[PDB]
DNA sequence: CGTCGAAGAGATTCAGAG
DNA sequence: CTCTGAATCTCTTCCTCGTGTGGTCAGGACG
RNA sequence: GCAGAGGUUCUAGCUACACCCUCUAUAAAAAACUAAGGACCACACGAG
């Protein structure tokens, strides 16, 4: 009764069970503002009773607490008056199960609702993890006023932007919006509206909602791009840019500071992503969070009005296919030919059967795509003119928002070479889609896969909890306590490449870090940077120019403080962007940012050269 | 032809293989394993008769006295199923055991027995097995599901890899028992043989050799070849044969009569064998060089001093082989020792023998048996042979003895079940050529080495540990008793047979709660076998080649369904065709192929015999004449699917969903979608709450007239007639004249079970599916169970689905719903929930069930009646007053918050002894009414059917009718019936009709009895009041929602109906689902189904069209014939010419909500037909409409997919989810939440919500959710006042956990304390 | 009426040659 | 011959929240 | 409970952290003050 997970030390010590607590099923909850979430009111009504009771004790309403519950279990007119002002600035925390990293429990303004669902914005449905197929949040409520203000200036959404394991957004448009801004900045080379010149985007809502212009037209409008080139003014630039209609009823919704460079192009995800990015790199806060709280509803609007279905004729099966598996069959049958002559062993005849199958499969694959992509044809006013496809199973894959090509793959070209629980490959390949029937054997041998990958949940999942245990319980106590080591040996930092491109350019490792000793000039004598300077994207962008590969770096392996790490040794905080507070703790940070990816991860001549130098 | 039923709604069928074997009783796996478990053996194999047999000998030692087994049968059961759930009392029977006891003479076995004593004794409490296959055990319906379980024989594993980490393989051999103790040999890295017994310390193999009177000179003949020497004046010439020498490296070379063969040095060929083979030369010369290196096989002594030269199985010695050859003994023998092949894996072993005796032997084998316990010379002896060679210490299984003489490749089936000494030396050299090269490793996973235990097995394995206690116990009573002195009763107790078979009923790990959410729940629970349980394999012992799908599962268990989490692959559901075998493996039925023509008598193929024939597949196109139509046809020899000769398959697959189970089988279109999908959709259909209205599934596989029968729910009529009475409780069916037995048949009465809770607090219920006329032919559903519609499985309803992204409503897995559903009520489903209050008799006095309850307003107890008791029909809400009870100083019962349903019943339980009062007179004196109102009823519709039948004869005889309906009706017997045939007849029935009587007027007092009686009760409680509350749950946005292929997702907004999109015609849709998860997760069927559905509902609307108008027959007629056709040849092919015209006009009634399509899994409808389906109305081929949008009313561009879909509704409805909490009860670790459940609790602020606050720089909030909301005796109470006057302070405290910590330390010797 | 499998570190075992 | 490493035996741990059912000592007289 | 005693009520209500009132031998005129006994094990389920 002390050791295990079922002692004190485990069970009864660190994680108490609390009061003013609460549980129930997740919503989409779209309209409320990422800053707050839904609450039902006969949950909300339960969480604060005593603010309740000293409430009604304020009015005068209630002697005693005796007619305090006696006219809260009521439920009368007054007592819902009174809640409605206990609730209006009080964060409340809803708090996922399985809690991985920093971002799995966060604060929200509540907004009462009537239903008995716990709703949320959508936004933070990734960093959560949470689907919608019946999860279930916890609520928590904080009491004291420090707690108050806590849950205010640390742990509201709107604070924790971009995640501590790296400075990416995660607040990254998901599925649907991400869609309906694809579908909203594209182009079609025949639409009504063609050619014309529009006065701007005030206009070009208009001339859209009317239908007398469709919302894919190359058309000429001017927009008022502003520059924050001047030191802290904007400069405003107006110059006659030729775009579609539906990327310059985009434009209404960016901010004034960024350039129009971002919302020219197709818009998949990763570059709404990188959209999100300069917005907070360049403007601040502030002007990102009501950004991406606009992006999220004009996407929902525009996939909402695409009309974005899916259905059989999507899903081409290339006509190539027939003639390919033939000609398999035909070289496979030459090869047993010859294994029936005796001129190839039995070992050379399998690898040369896997092989030819799989130059089979990608063959197939790469027919399959080009029947997919680019097939689509219309007319220019003209002849007959190629574009990228309209196919709603493409625009699902190009976008992003949902899928990727390897699943495409599964769906109009052959599944492919299968492996047998054994960790082998399986001779003959299942040569048929899902949009075909799939044969009785070929189903069969389909499921050990997925019995293999089921299984592993059970096992991956048991694996990485007790490496983060282990690597949250060795840190444990590191806290950044003294502002400067004053040391001067830090780690080299060189990019990593393993032949192929480079994997990593000293641009990225070396950014938030600062400098041991002075990085010279390539020109020698001359020092560029001084030797204690951080390195932010002014700094980085100056490295690039002048093409130095080795940069020395200070790092928390040479810090000589004891009992803490420096600040200037652990460099940017990598959740907001600038120099670690001092005393932020850090031990436990990188050990939930180690064992958080571990559940996705799995758990298992002449050489040529690259380019001319 | 066609069942009258089936002309109500018959149901167009895809598929293009004609099925030759229909489906078997689905629940035949339990009801029949369960036969052989209480019915009479003469046999006495496998039998209740075969469990006394061995406990039954009865002999007290030496003292002369028998008691011997003769007969038992089973009493009549106290209590039916219906009487015995509201008792909760086990639906059980007694057990009478004939016993018969002589007495011998003293000193006389062979004397004549003076006496003989027989009687009959009651043991045991044995329960029984309902007609669906549901044991009752106290009051609440337990299935047993089977398990499968390593079969008792022989194994030998390889353990490859780890072991010694060195690339070495180390060969062992278990020999498994049914009952006894696991014999294990296993080799070591040294090679040398161990033998290691019930997992103890290792033990050198000859050990167990020795224990066996086996000498060294025969343990050495058992296992290796002796290579002959004989003494020679020349050069000690020696026997050399060929084969030995084979493999053999040329050590030096060899010559025969002065020529040389095989040259020295030189590696000795297969050809240069030959040619010695050829000459055929028996001795070869060879130096003293090769047979000094030579291990000696039989020990040789000197006949001069007696001793002996050289021990046998010791290294040739020179000086040793000189005194062996001065001595001069004629042979000289060796053991050929060849690393290559013969290994001598034995000599080393018996190396490190440290015995020599076989006493020292079985000492050595006490010791390690029974560590630290001093040896004895009779104690080991009898322990060593009570270990193996005892009869009831040791007993091998029939299946054990066939498996264990299979894997020896013996000849013979049946053995003694006890190890035999030959047995244990056959395994040893089975090992050793395993070791040596021949033979090959068993593989674990095989489904011919696990098989299946039903129910019946273990009840009787169970009662015979009851029967060999109850011996131990009646043996030893027998001893010290007087002989004849006594009943035989007396020496036995019912009891200990009793807690022994009832313990294993009621808490097991197999004896199960069984689940009612479905009826399909329920066929697949009875099915489903675990690998779990006693005898088998733990969740943290289980490996991963275990969970996966072995390639000897096709046909014998499910491949898809397996529920996800923990146990993962260990409680795979069994298949739709297999059905056991006779020793207990798996077996799955093959149609016979001739040389070139498919047969029809089919054949069952177990595990292994499927092995060595090549199997054709069912998607071989056969030309109906027998022979295949192509010239190469897909088979399955060797688990390796390939392409073979018309002329060399000899066995096909039977059908084509022979792979797949119950539930898997009930998906359509599954072979669209991916494994991993369809695991959820088939795990998420036995979770369907039934609903309200419950509604034919628009597309269905086609084992929906299946399931439904085959199960439980529904009532078919076991006899042919017409029905004479129907109503909403009881249908009574008028039987034919040659259905009929000539004698007392009558009529049949079917009661019908109205609303009654399930054990998943879902509505039980019975609808009748007929009218009065209507004929009803045999085994034909005629009502309704719970979620079933017309005797066809219907768990959902199908609904309009459109696909697309609306607002981002239905975000990512959200599902947007109409409020035409719930105006509809196509969703609000019955809940009934039982409650119950208890008076117990505490000290002080015992509590009161009056209504005058102190301190309460004159509100409350309007809903309450004179007695304490709430009216029957009262609507009562949350916090209501149910039933009064005033503790002796305000304990009355309550209904829980936020339940608000209406009572429907009350039962009133009150013991012996205390006084009924007013409201348990006026329950009893009701119930009495209505059993006496139901014996009179029967009676009089019973004699209206059986003077119905009298008049037929009383008509045959010459006999008027005027004149019986002058005498008496009742009595016909005033008249002289005319002698003949069927006289006889009807004064027997009449005679039997006034027995009948008399019966009657006893059975009726039996009842009034049975009634009146006090039931029993636990100890200490007066009377137990039980109330039913019948919630009725609406829809609600976050209830779960899921359909058939794997698809789930919570509501997330009840749009207004004018919000929805429409199509063109103006019919809003009613559900929005989002298109967005089908591309990643390929469940691409529900795509391909919602066409099918919008082609069925298509066809429904033109029908409607057709019927709403007047309309000729002949248009309706050949329309609907036309839809049956529908171009691609299909199997079913009915023809509507032979309808009467009439039915015609009744189909169409049940066709014009759409008309159901069937489509069997594997050879479903092709894309082709669902596009000819659709033109077939008038709805767009490609299958999307343009919808337009509900707020904007403009067009919705790139149209969209609409149909029919059907969409369970999951019973996670969010209801039984929100518990938020403030303040409540706390622990006795002062942990106030205490656990959030029915009881109040806090949802834990786990291990990792601690550092995701530490990752923050949240410090107070941890400290609030560590110290003052969590445990701190002054933190609680200072802040609920703090809160409560304004201020939001702290005050740490310090947590009693901490307090508990320090003491459980303390109290260790470890003095732990804190500084300051 | 109280009352009498796995898998890995580590600590035993244990060994081999110059 | 005495550590040298080299087998060999023994103790440890193997996610994290919920939703629910059912079953259960200790130790029966004893004066 | 100013100390002792009694107490409206809005379970019980000088301690649980408690608290207040009136009164002088014993209960009766009055408003403001609080939140309680729930262990272990098997089976099934859901999500990450
Ligand atoms: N229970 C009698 C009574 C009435 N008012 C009271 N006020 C206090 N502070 N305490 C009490 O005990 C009472
Ligand atoms: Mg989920």
């Amino acid at each position: 009764m002390i050791k295990g997970k079922q002692g004190r030390f485990r069970q009864n010590l660190l994680g108490k069970r609390v009061d003013y607590s609460g549980r129930s099923v997740i919503t989409v909850g779209p309209y409320l503002r990422l800053h707050q979430c839904g609450l039902p009111k006969k949950m909300a009504l339960e969480l604060f009773k005593p603010f309740i009771y000293g409430k009604l004790e304020l009015r005068g309403l209630a002697t005693t607490i005796k007619a305090a519950k006696k006219m809260v279990e009521r439920e009368e007119a007054v007592v819902w008056d009174i809640l409605d002002e206990v609730i209006r600035e009080h964060p409340v925390l809803l708090n996922r199960a399985p809690t991985l990293h920093r971002l799995g429990i966060q604060a929200f303004e509540p907004v009462l609702i009537e239903g008995k669902a716990i709703q949320l914005h959508p936004l933070v449905c990734a960093a959560y993890n949470a689907d919608f197929d019946g999860d279930q949040m916890a609520v928590h409520v904080p009491l004291t006023l420090e707690a108050q203000l806590e849950a205010r200036a640390l742990m509201m959404s709107t604070n924790n932007i971009l995640s501590p394991a790296n400075g990416e957004p995660i607040i990254v448009p998901s599925q649907d919006v991400v869609l309906g801004l694809y579908y909203m900045t594209r182009d079609c080379v025949n639409a009504k509206g063609e050619g014309m010149v529009l006065t701007g985007p005030k206009e070009a809502e208009r001339l859209y909602r009317s239908g007398l212009a469709s919302l894919h037209a190359r058309v000429k409008v001017r927009i008022t791009e502003y520059e924050k080139d001047a030191n802290g003014e904007l400069v405003a630039k107006t110059s006659l840019k030729d775009t579609t209609v539906g990327r310059a009823i985009l434009w209404m919704i960016v901010p004034k500071g960024l350039p129009y460079s971002i919302v020219n192009q197709a818009l998949g995800k990763k570059a709404i992503s990188k959209m999100l990015n300069t917005c907070y790199r360049i403007l601040g806060l502030k002007p990102t969070v009501i950004f991406a709280d606009q992006i999220m509803y004009t996407g929902f609007a525009y996939a909402a009005r695409s009309g974005a279905s899916v259905g059989i004729d999507d899903m081409v099966i290339p006509e190539k296919k027939h003639e390919i598996i033939s000609e398999a069959e035909a070289e496979v049958a030459e090869i047993q030919e010859q294994f029936q002559s005796g001129l190839v062993t039995a070992g050379e005849r399998y690898n040369k059967v896997i092989d030819i199958w799989a130059a089979a499969n990608d063959r197939v694959s790469k027919a399959m795509m080009d029947n997919l992509q680019t097939e689509t044809v219309i007319n220019r006013d003209g002849q007959e003119e190629k574009q990228v496809s309209f196919n709603s199973i493409y625009m699902m894959a190009d976008s992003g928002a949902r899928g990727s090509a390897a699943q495409i793959r599964q769906l109009a070209g052959m599944r492919g070479l299968m492996a047998k629980p054994d960790g082998s490959i399986i001779e003959t390949p299942i040569t048929a889609n899902f949009r075909e029937g799939l044969n009785v054997l070929q189903y069969f041998i389909s499921t050990h896969g997925a019995r293999k990958g089921l299984a592993d949940t059970a096992l991956k999942t048991a694996n990485s909890g007790y490496l983060t245990r282990r690597l949250v319980d060795v840190a444990q106590d590191l806290v950044v306590t003294e502002d400067d080591c004053g040391t001067h040996e830090g780690i080299m930092m060189t990019p990593v490449i393993e032949g192929g491109d480079v994997k990593e350019p000293l641009r990225d490792r070396v950014l938030g870090r600062v400098t041991a000793e002075d990085v010279l000039k390539p020109g020698t004598a001359d020092i560029l940077v001084p030797r204690n300077t951080l390195l932010h994207e002014q700094w980085c962008d100056l490295l690039e120019e002048n093409s130095v590969d080795a940069v020395k770096v200070r790092s928390v392996v040479s810090c000589d403080t004891d009992f803490g790490v420096c600040a200037h040794c652990y460099g940017r905080d990598l959740a907001r962007g600038h120099i670690i507070n001092k005393g932020e703790a850090i031990g436990v940070i990188a050990a939930q940012s180690i064992g958080e990816p571990g559940t996705q991860l799995t758990m298992r001549s002449s050489i040529q050269v690259k380019n001319k130098g | 032809v066609y069942s009258y039923t089936e002309k109500k709604r018959i149901r167009k069928d895809f598929g293009k293989r004609p099925q030759v074997l229909d489906v078997p009783y689905l629940l035949s796996i339990q009801l029949d394993s369960f036969q052989k478990f209480i019915e009479q053996d003469p046999e006495g194999q496998y039998g209740l008769e075969a469990a006394f047999r061995s406990v039954f000998p009865i002999q007290s030692y030496s003292g002369n006295s028998e008691l011997q087994y003769v007969s038992y049968r089973l009493g009549e059961p106290v209590f039916d199923v219906q009487e015995c759930q509201i008792r909760g009392v086990t639906y059980s029977a007694p057990l009478r055991v004939k016993l018969r006891l002589v007495i011998y003479e003293r000193e006389a076995p062979e004397g004549t027995v003076k006496d003989i004593k027989e009687q009959e004794v009651y043991m045991g409490e044995i329960p029984l097995m309902t007609d669906n296959g549901t044991f009752v055990i106290n009051g609440t319906e337990r299935v047993i599901v089977s398990q499968l379980h390593r079969s008792p024989g022989v194994f030998f594993d390889s353990d490859k890899g780890k072991t010694h980490s060195s690339g070495k393989v180390l060969y062992n051999a278990r020999i498994i028992p049914y009952r006894g103790s696991w014999l294990d040999f296993e080799f070591d890295p040294k090679d040398n043989l161990f033998v290691r017994i019930d997992r103890r310390r290792k033990l050198p193999a000859t050990i167990i050799l020795r224990a066996l009177n086996y000498t060294t000179e025969q343990i050495l003949d058992l296992f290796f070849e002796k290579v002959i020497f004989e003494i020679r004046d020349n050069k000690l010439q020696m026997e050399l044969v060929p084969e030995r020498l084979r493999g053999e490296t040329a050590s030096f070379d060899i010559e025969a009569n002065g020529k040389v063969y095989v040259e020295k040095g030189r590696r000795i060929t297969a050809r240069h064998i030959r040619q010695l083979e050829k000459d055929d030369v028996k001795l070869i010369e060879v130096p003293v060089e090769y047979i000094a290196g030579k291990v000696v096989a039989k020990d040789y002594i000197d006949e001069s001093t007696g001793e002996l030269i050289c021990a046998a199985n010791m290294e040739l010695s020179l000086d040793l082989l000189a005194k062996l050859s001065q001595s001069g003994h004629k042979r000289i023998e060796t053991l050929f020792t060849n690393d290559l092949d013969h290994g001598p894996y034995i000599s080393e072993t018996l190396r490190v023998d440290p015995t020599n005796d076989r006493l020292s032997a079985l000492v050595e084998i006490y010791r390690m048996m029974r560590p630290g316990e001093p040896p004895t010379r009779e104690a080991a002896e009898s322990l060593f042979e009570n270990l193996f060679f005892s009869e009831d210490r040791y007993d091998l299984s029939a299946v054990g003895r066939m498996k264990f003489n299979r894997s020896l490749l013996r000849e013979e089936i049946e053995g003694s079940g006890i190890l035999s000494k030959d047995d244990i030396i056959d395994v040893m050299k089975k090992l050793i050529d395993i070791r040596n090269g021949k033979g090959e490793v068993d593989d674990i996973d095989h489904l011919g080495n696990r098989r299946i235990r039903s129910v019946g097995e273990m009840a009787e394995n169970q009662f015979r540990v009851g029967l060999v206690r109850v011996e131990r116990a009646v043996k030893e009573r027998l001893s010290l008793g007087d002989l004849d002195t006594l009943m035989p009763q007396d020496m036995i107790n019912a009891k200990p047979i009793s807690a022994a078979v009832k313990e294993f009923f009621g808490s097991s790990q197999l004896s199960q709660f069984m689940d009612q959410n479905n009826p399909l729940s329920e066929i697949t629970h009875k099915r489903r076998i675990s690998a779990l349980g006693p005898g088998g394999l733990t969740r943290e012992r289980a490996g991963f080649e275990v969970r996966d799908v072995h390639p000897t599962h096709y046909g014998r268990v499910c491949p898809i369904e397996t529920p996800e989490g923990p146990n993962i692959g260990l409680i795979n559901s069994l298949s739709v065709y297999a059905q056991t075998n006779e020793y207990g493996f798996l077996e799955t039925p093959y149609r016979k192929v001739t040389d070139g023509v498919v047969t029809d008598e089919i054949h069952y193929l177990s595990a292994i015999e499927e092995g060595n024939y090549v199997i054709a597949q069912a998607n071989s196109n056969l030309d109906e004449e027998g022979h295949f139509v192509e010239d190469l046809v897909t088979c399955r020899s060797k688990g390796e699917s390939s392409l073979f000769s018309r002329d060399q398959v000899d066995y096909m697959d039977v059908s084509t969903q022979q792979v797949v189970s119950v539930g898997a089988s009930l998906i359509p279109f599954l072979e669209h979608d991916d494994a991993n999908r369809a695991l959820m959709g088939a795990n998420m259909q036995r979770q369907a709450v039934p609903t309200l209205r419950a509604d034919k599934p628009l597309v269905g596989t086609g084992m929906e007239r299946a399931v439904a029968v085959d199960s439980g729910v529904t009532a078919v009529a076991k006899r042919g007639g017409v029905v004479q009475y129907v109503d909403a409780s009881r249908i009574v069916i008028k039987v034919n004249e040659d259905e009929m037995y000539p004698g007392e048949a009558g009529i049949d009465i079917y009661n019908l079970t109205k609303y009654t809770r399930s054990n998943q607090n879902t509505c039980i219920n019975q609808m009748p599916c007929v009218s009065l006329g209507e004929p009803v032919e045999r085994g034909d559903v005629l009502a309704d169970g719970p979620s079933t519609d017309l005797g066809e499985l219907a768990l959902g309803q199908n609904m309009r689905v459109a696909f697309m992204p609306w607002n981002g409503y239905n975000f990512e897995d959200s599902i947007l719903v109409s409020e035409r559903v719930v105006q509809e009520d196509r969703f609000t489903t019955i809940h009934i929930q039982e409650l119950a209050c208890v008076s117990r008799d505490t000290k002080l006095g015992p509590e009161e069930i009056t209504a005058d309850i102190p301190n309460v307003g004159e509100a409350a107890l309007s809903k309450l009646d004179e007695s304490g008791i709430v009216y029957i029909g009262a609507e009562v809400t949350g916090g209501d007053i149910l039933v009064g009870k005033v503790t002796p100083k305000d304990s009355s019962l309550r209904v829980p918050n936020g339940v608000s349903g209406t009572v429907i019943d009350v039962q009133v339980f009150t013991r012996d002894g205390v006084e009924k009062d007013k409201r348990a007179l006026e329950i009893e004196e009701m119930q009495l009414k209505q059993a006496k109102k139901d014996l009179s009823e029967e009676l009089q519709i019973l004699e209206a059917g059986l003077f119905s039948r009298i008049r037929a004869v009383l008509v045959a005889g010459g006999v008027e009718a005027e004149k019986l309906d002058k005498l008496p009706r009742d009595r016909w017997l005033e008249l002289g019936l005319t002698d003949e045939e069927k006289q006889n007849q009807l004064e027997q029935l009449a005679e039997q009709y006034d027995e009948l009587k008399h019966e009657f007027e006893k059975k009726l007092e039996a009842k009034r009895r049975k009634i009146t009686q006090g039931d029993d009760l636990a100890p200490g409680v007066l009377k137990i009041v039980k109330v039913y509350l019948a919630v009725k749950r609406r829809i609600q946005p976050g209830d779960k929602m899921a359909g058939r292929h794997g698809n789930k997702g919570v509501i997330s907004k009840i749009n207004p109906i004018e919000d929805m999109p429409y199509d063109e015609n103006g019919t809003p849709v009613d559900i929005v689902l989002n298109p967005l998860g089908v591309p990643s997760r390929m469940n691409i069927g529900q795509i391909l189904e919602t066409h099918l559905g919008m082609a069925a509902k298509g066809i429904g609307d033109k029908i409607n069209a057709m019927l709403k108008q007047q309309q000729e027959v002949a248009k309706l007629r050949e329309f609907i014939q036309r839809a049956y056709d529908l171009g691609a040849d299909v199997r079913q092919k009915v023809d509507l010419s032979t309808f009467s015209d009439e039915e015609v006009m009744r189909l169409a009634e049940n066709l014009r909500k759409g008309m159901p399509i069937a489509t069997p899994v594997f050879d479903g409808a092709k894309e082709a037909e669902i596009k000819e389906l659709l033109k077939l109305g008038d709805l767009p081929t490609s299958g999307q409409i343009r919808l337009y949008d509900g707020r904007t009313g403009e067009q919705f561009e790139r149209p969209v997919t609409v149909g029919y879909m059907y969409m369970l509704k999951l019973n996670h409805l969010v209801d039984d989810k929100m518990h938020a909490r403030s303040t409540g009860s706390y622990s006795l670790v002062t942990q106030q939440p205490l656990g959030g459940k029915a009881q109040f609790g806090g949802q834990r602020f786990g291990e990792m919500e601690v550092w995701a606050l530490e990752a923050y720089g949240a410090a107070y909030t941890l400290q609030e959710m560590l110290t003052v909301k969590s445990d701190d005796v002054n933190g609680r109470t200072k802040m609920y006042k703090n809160i409560v006057d304004g201020n939001h302070q702290m005050e740490p405290g310090m947590p009693e956990s901490f307090n508990v910590l320090l003491k459980e330390i303390r109290s260790l010797g470890i003095n732990i304390e804190l500084e300051d």
